[PDB]
């Protein structure tokens, strides 16, 4: 049932939520623009890997901490931006929405979702740029992850935990083979994240579509930079896909 | 040996006839099997395009 009162009060409740009292922040200034590089003077309390906030809603990536300016890179379309224009700085080292609610998503790389679904519920946030657990803190892997396929399951098994790298020449069935593989976890317990890096658009939409279409796609989430956008989004897009299946790995959970 | 060949070769060819038939009859059973299944499927993918 849609009703709209429950929308009303949902907007009420988000009045509610805001506080109207401001607070101090760093500010800077654009001064030089080129290809999603940008080069900033001000902000002099940055630190590196910082999100830095840009007119509308796109940010930026600082990268290097210059004597007298910050070099960064616009995760999004560059072209709208010009010099002088005052950019402010989130303390926010980079980072994405993790949780159980993401699952049956489609998200941006920056974690906001690009299917009509709506806003997003998410149990916080983890950082985008992590160092993974040390040699101590590992375990033997010792459980198997069965895929669909005869031949990969019976001369190449895969265990949870484990890292395999599927390769091949284009158009020999590399999608086909990793779909598969999630497809046929469905009923399995372990959850599933598939992350689209340059991709044609088509593609992915279509791929959405199959795993809908085989009852997957509540058990996965999905992660897109298209071929068409900014080269910074396509670079950071699988360290977000790795920060979201962190979340399940430090829970005792098993996620692929 | 005449009258022995003739009986002979008759019971033979009795023999093939019905061969002939009882693999028939096997084949239609195996194509009914075939078939049914064919029913028994078609009803099970029907049940999962509808939750789709
Ligand atoms: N088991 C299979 N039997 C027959 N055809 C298959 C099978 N698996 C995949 N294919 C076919 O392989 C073709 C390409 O599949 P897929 O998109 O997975 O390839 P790819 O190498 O990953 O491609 P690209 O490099 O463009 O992403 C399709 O026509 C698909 O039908
Ligand atoms: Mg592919």
């Amino acid at each position: 049932q849609l009703n709209s009162t429950e929308i009303s009060e949902l907007i009420k409740q988000r009045i509610a939520q805001f506080n109207v009292v401001s607070e101090a922040h760093n500010e800077g200034t654009i001064v030089s623009v080129s290809d999603g590089v940008i080069r900033i003077h001000g902000l002099a309390d940055a630190m590196q890997g910082e999100m830095i906030s840009l007119p509308g809603n796109r940010y930026a990536i600082a990268l290097n901490l210059e004597r007298d300016s910050v070099g960064a890179v616009v995760m999004g379309p560059y072209a709208d931006l010009a010099e002088g224009m005052k950019v402010k700085a989130t303390g926010r080292i980079l980072e994405v929405p993790v949780g159980r609610g993401l699952l049956g998503r489609v998200v941006n790389t920056l974690g906001a979702p690009i299917d009509g679904k709506g806003p997003l519920d998410h149990d916080g946030f983890s950082a985008v740029e992590a160092i993974a657990p040390g040699v101590i803190e590992r375990q033997s892997v010792d459980q198997p992850v069965q895929t669909g396929y005869k031949a990969v399951d019976s001369m190449i098994p895969i265990g949870r935990g484990q890292r395999e790298l599927i390769i091949g020449d284009r158009q020999t069935g590399k999608t086909a083979l990793a779909i598969d593989a999630i497809i046929n976890q469905r009923d399995s317990g372990i959850k599933a994240i598939y992350v689209a890096i340059g991709q044609k658009a088509s593609t992915i939409s279509n791929v959405v579509r199959k795993l809908e279409e085989h009852g997957a796609l509540a058990n996965t989430i999905v992660v897109v930079a298209t071929a068409s956008e900014s080269a910074a989004l396509q670079y950071l897009a699988p360290y977000a896909g790795a920060a979201m299946g962190e979340y399940f790995r430090d829970r005792g959970e098993d996620a692929l | 040996d005449l009258d022995l060949a003739k009986a002979s070769a008759t019971d033979q060819l009795k023999k093939a006839k019905a061969e002939a038939q009882v693999i028939i009859e096997q084949a239609n059973k195996r194509r009914s099997q075939i078939l049914d299944e064919a029913k028994a499927e078609a009803e099970q993918e029907r049940t999962k395009i509808v939750a789709q």
